[PDB]
RNA sequence: UCUAAGGGUCGACGAUCAACUU
RNA sequence: GAAACUGCGAAUGGCUCAUUAAAUCAGUUAUCGUUUAUUUGAUAGUUCCCUACAUGGUAUAACUGUGGUAAUUCUAGAGCUAAUACAUGCUUAAAAUCUCAGAUGUAUUUAUUAGAUUGAUGAUUCAUAAUAACUUUUCGAAUCGCAUGGCCUUGUGCUGGCGAUGGUUCAUUCAAAUUUCUGCCCUAUCAACUUUCGAUGGUAGGAUAGUGGCCUACCAUGGUUUCAACGGGUAACGGGGAAUAAGGGUUCGAUUCCGGAGAGGGAGCCUGAGAAACGGCUACCA
């Protein structure tokens, strides 16, 4: 009986091995999203409210987000669902998934910390991970670092130094949707091609109408 | 699924045909729409060649044309009063091409008033230009006093998602009025 | 056709509108066409009151395939006959022929009047029934 | 059979490619393009079998990917581009221009032409149709649509196509007494003058052609291509000018080289 | 809860009347 | 430049001949009875009810870390991250007529009109245009590369190349699906068959990409047949062809090409332009 507990705030997670039934009956019959607290589960966690979202049973089947059963059943799974990755465009497979309501069958639960009650866990706030990637889009960097539209956002893009061969040439990410004279020239080229084509069609039609009104003059 | 093939459907001599060529997707049929009235619900069907059909279920409004003054107002379908193929469609008010329905007639009366100004059913001299020759008929206006105009569906709701049609007029209207005063 | 309006639906040619506003002469505007290939549109088709959406002159079908000739052997269907098409089939081993025939179901417009006998000319049209792919175009009541 | 075939087995290719039998199992399947599958001639075939410039298909694509070959003014880097009748194959490395025309045996003859007449090409007007917005257009034998055509250009006429602006400079009208190439049938590759056109409403149009030597052969209108008037072809004719000598006089011409 | 078909009398239809069987 | 997302392909090929006897197939037709990715050619000044010097995550992958199962090309939980993925959304006057300032591109649906004697066809209710409206919104590039040029209010100026990819419609091509006519071996110890339960036709509808009893409702009583229907057999896939052959024929053709069908037996279906796909899925049987 294991507990994969994750702290999304600032990034963290770790696993516990709760080997007593009395201190884990607080999860039985809870399906998804309940205020199961630290004081209710074990002495160590206290004031920690666990968002109980997912888990795996013995024989390794994951949980299904909304099946609402205490056993495992077979579903025809599709593209945009959990527990299945389609190996081919349009593929669907009948896979046995485990229900949403927790019980003893679960070999491991998956909990999300949503409230901090008392003394921090040693893998909860002290040790934290950075965000692996900074924003890539121009407006994403603007929305991140607060700078407004007219701020010339190509300067403080988060970088990374590679201590590999004593040269450490920083790999700054390319930014997309950036307002650039190349894109402005592409826009101008398209919006000028359109009017050029329209004028060409108009003059071709005019001269053909001239030909018609000339060859109609014969009577 | 449903197949439109003729490999079943025994030959004209009456012989039962042997089977080959397990059902092909290019011969498939599908389920009828059985378009009802009210609270528009249209489902997109993916058809051959990547095209799309629109299965109308529960259609509420249709575009109906008078065809004598050429207006084609958008109006509400009240119900089905006659269907030449199945009385069950009349019973169930199933919207379908060639169904004889009743329409609101209010946009048509409003257009008649804004056009002729001649008190149909109860920029100055345009009514004068559209002169006294405005008498429509003795059966298309008597329905305006009840606010229900007999119309015939012309689109295919199960195919195009729309329930457009035209107002009954002349000998068509006389035919359907005879049918209605018989079966009603 | 003996009270042409004998169906549950109103029988009419599509998009052929008799405007009750305009005071035209006939009041029953009737569409017809020239079928092509030198088949004269009959006056029964021109002036009748039948509808026959499968008529080659007043209907929505075209004659665009094979032109065949045959002998009418049945007129027991509604607007459909069966023509017999006799021919001789060559058997090379005997350097001789054998009589063969093929019945062909054909749609006959009310423009024509056809009885048993009555060698007819028929033109291919789109499939208009399970077995019918031909429309009578010349009655030639021999 | 579940979709379009992408292979062309040898012995299923069009015979006029003169393809070797025991070379491989497959022939170059003409990609979709201007002319047809059967009436076409892939660039690989014309580069590796009609000129021997390349030795393999690999070398054909090597020649093609550096923009050497050019079909009707454009690059056409497609290894199996379906070039066909009246097409201009110009190569600037080894600067020379060919016009794909039919010899009298019915194959695509190698016909060098000069730039001053490779500038343009000919096209048989497949159809005259009004397009959207009421704009008339012509469709030619090579699949070209040309808007605002001359109101006197009808079906079966021929139009001279600029091939740089793609417009109609002149048009020859199908009538008794004009020079016509035969582009199909038994007489594929013959040249002659229209004598008479049999109508056959519903059926197929027939045309009687009289070559220079007064031989008179009939053929379907589908595969006759007006190329000008007698003695003034709007294009340059290949080495044989479509005379169709019989086997006896062909052997005689051959033995005249001793 | 309906639908259809199967009648009488009177003057291609109209008016009136009537009972059940499917 | 691994991985991954996206795109395209995987419906070709290759195998086999089990089914299959008017079925396949062959030659010959038709689509004025339809779909068609791609290729090729042409084609789109009309979009708005406080971003366009460029909109959002409402989004996610790969990746980072925590795992379950003995096992699968199984995946959960948490943190990022883009687009030619997804979803939105403007800039183009001028010209331009109708309605009583607004509408007028295209796409969908309906009705009406012209389409003559002002284009085409043997032939159309054709192409096409117009009118009045209609749409669980379609399209009308918020994309990418290599060069950077010219003029200049010398600035974040105005312009301007060659392309790639994408996109509406039309035509073209590769195709597909139906389709005309005629032609299949033995058997009557198979002579009547089909028709409630669609058999043949009519009307209407539904369904289809489209025609069509393809299906449904109502109606008619038809349709095939000694010129062999229907049934039975085939150790029958059809043909190009092969063996033998004075001539005529007899026999063969699972098999190098074309067409068909199938992937143990059936059935159903996702994706996609295209599969009723099986080196795709779903179920049952073995
Ligand atoms: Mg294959
Ligand atoms: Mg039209
Ligand atoms: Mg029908
Ligand atoms: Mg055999
Ligand atoms: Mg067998
Ligand atoms: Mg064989
Ligand atoms: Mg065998
Ligand atoms: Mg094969
Ligand atoms: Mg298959
Ligand atoms: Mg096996
Ligand atoms: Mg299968
Ligand atoms: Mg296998
Ligand atoms: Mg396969």
């Amino acid at each position: 009986m294991k507990l994969n507990i994750s702290y999304p705030v600032n990034g963290s997670q770790k696993t516990f091995e709760i080997d007593d039934e009395h201190r884990i009956r607080v999860f039985f019959d809870k399906r998804i999203g309940q205020e199961v607290d630290g004081e209710a589960v074990g002495d160590e966690f206290k004031g920690y409210v666990f968002k109980i979202s997912g888990g795996n049973d013995k024989q390794g089947f994951p949980m299904k987000q909304g099946v609402l059963l205490p056993t495992r059943i077979k579903l025809l799974l599709t593209k945009n669902v959990s527990c299945y990755r389609p190996r081919r465009d349009g593929e669907r497979k009948r896979k046995s998934v485990r229900g949403a309501i927790v019980g003893p069958d679960l070999a491991v639960l998956a909990l999300v910390i949503v409230k901090k009650g008392e003394q921090e866990l040693e893998g909860l706030t002290d040790t934290t991970v950075p965000k692996r990637l900074g924003p890539k889009r121009a407006n994403n960097i603007r929305k991140f670092f607060g700078l407004s539209k007219e701020d010339d956002v190509r300067d403080f893009v988060i970088r990374r130094e590679v201590t590999k061969g004593e040269k450490t040439y920083t790999k700054a990410p390319k930014i997309q949707r950036l307002v650039t004279p190349q894109r402005l020239q592409r826009k101008r080229h398209q919006r000028a091609l359109k009017v050029r084509n329209a004028q060409a069609q108009r003059e071709a039609a005019a001269e053909y109408a001239q030909l018609l009104a000339k060859r109609l003059s014969e009577r | 699924g449903i197949s439109r093939d003729s490999r079943h459907k025994r030959s004209a001599t009456g012989a039962k045909r042997a089977q080959f060529r397990k059902k092909r997707k290019f011969e498939l049929g599908r389920q009828p729409a059985n378009t009802k009235i009210g609270a528009k619900r249209i489902h997109s069907v993916r058809t051959r060649g990547g095209n799309k059909k629109y299965r109308a279920l529960r259609i509420e409004t249709g575009n109906f044309s008078w065809a004598s003054e050429g207006i084609s107002k958008k109006t509400r379908i009240a119900g089905v009063v006659y269907h030449p193929s199945n009385n069950e469609l009349v019973r169930t008010n199933t919207l379908t091409k060639a169904a004889i329905v009743q329409i609101d007639a209010t946009p048509f009366r409003q257009w008649f008033e804004a056009h002729y100004g001649q008190t149909l059913g109860k920029a100055e001299r345009k009514w004068a230009a559209r002169a006294a020759s405005a008498k429509i008929e003795s059966s298309v206006e008597s329905q305006f006093s009840a606010g229900r105009l007999y119309a015939c569906i012309s689109s295919r709701p199960g195919q195009s998602g729309r329930c457009d049609g035209y107002i009954l007029e002349g000998e068509e209207l006389a035919f359907y009025l005879r049918r209605l005063t018989a079966k009603k | 056709e003996l009270t042409v309006q004998s169906e549950r639906a109103f029988q009419k040619q599509p998009h052929i509108f008799n405007n009750p506003k305009v005071k035209t002469s006939k009041r029953t505007k009737r569409w017809y066409k020239n079928a092509g290939l030198g088949f004269k549109t009959p006056k029964t088709a021109i002036e009748g009151s039948y509808i026959d959406k499968k008529c080659p002159f007043t209907g929505l079908v075209s004659i665009r395939g094979k032109i065949l000739t045959g002998t009418v052997v049945s007129t027991k269907m509604h607007r459909t006959i069966v023509i017999r098409r006799a021919y001789l089939h060559y058997i090379p081993k005997y350097n001789r022929y054998e009589k063969r025939h093929k019945n062909v179901p054909v749609h006959v417009s009310p423009a024509f009047r056809v009885q048993v006998g009555d060698i007819v000319t028929v033109g291919q049209c789109r499939p208009i029934s399970k077995t019918v792919r031909f429309n009578v175009v010349k009655v030639s009541a021999a | 059979a579940r979709g379009p075939k992408k292979h062309l087995k040898r012995l299923a290719a069009p015979h006029h490619w003169l393809l070797d039998k025991l070379s491989g199992c497959y022939a170059p399947r003409p990609s979709a393009g201007p002319h047809k599958l059967r009436e076409s001639l892939p660039l690989i075939v014309f580069l590796r079998n009609r000129l021997k410039y390349a030795l393999n298909g690999r070398e054909v694509k090597a020649i093609l990917m550096q923009r050497h070959v050019k079909v009707d003014g454009k690059v056409r880097t497609d290894t199996t581009y379906p070039a066909g009748f009246m097409d201009v194959i110009t190569l600037d490395a080894t600067n020379e221009n060919f016009r794909l025309v039919y010899d009298v045996k019915g194959r695509f003859a190698v016909h060098r032409i000069t730039d001053e007449e490779a500038s343009y090409k000919l096209g048989k007007v497949k159809k005259v149709q009004l397009g959207k917005k009421g704009v008339p257009y012509v469709v030619t034998h090579d699949g070209r649509t040309i808007r605002y055509p001359d109101p006197n250009i009808k079906v079966n006429d021929t139009v001279k196509i600029d091939l740089a602006s793609g417009k109609i400079t002149d048009f020859i009208k199908f009538d008794a007494g004009k020079l016509v190439y035969v582009t199909g049938g038994r007489n594929l590759g013959r040249i002659g003058t229209i004598v008479h056109k049999e109508r056959h409403d519903g059926g197929f149009d027939l045309v009687h052609i009289k070559d220079s030597l007064d031989n008179t052969f009939v053929t379907r209108l589908n595969n006759v291509f007006v190329i000008g008037e007698q003695g003034k072809p709007y294009i340059s004719l290949p080495k044989g000018k479509g005379i169709k000598l019989s086997i006896a006089e062909e052997r005689d011409r051959r033995r005249a080289q001793q």
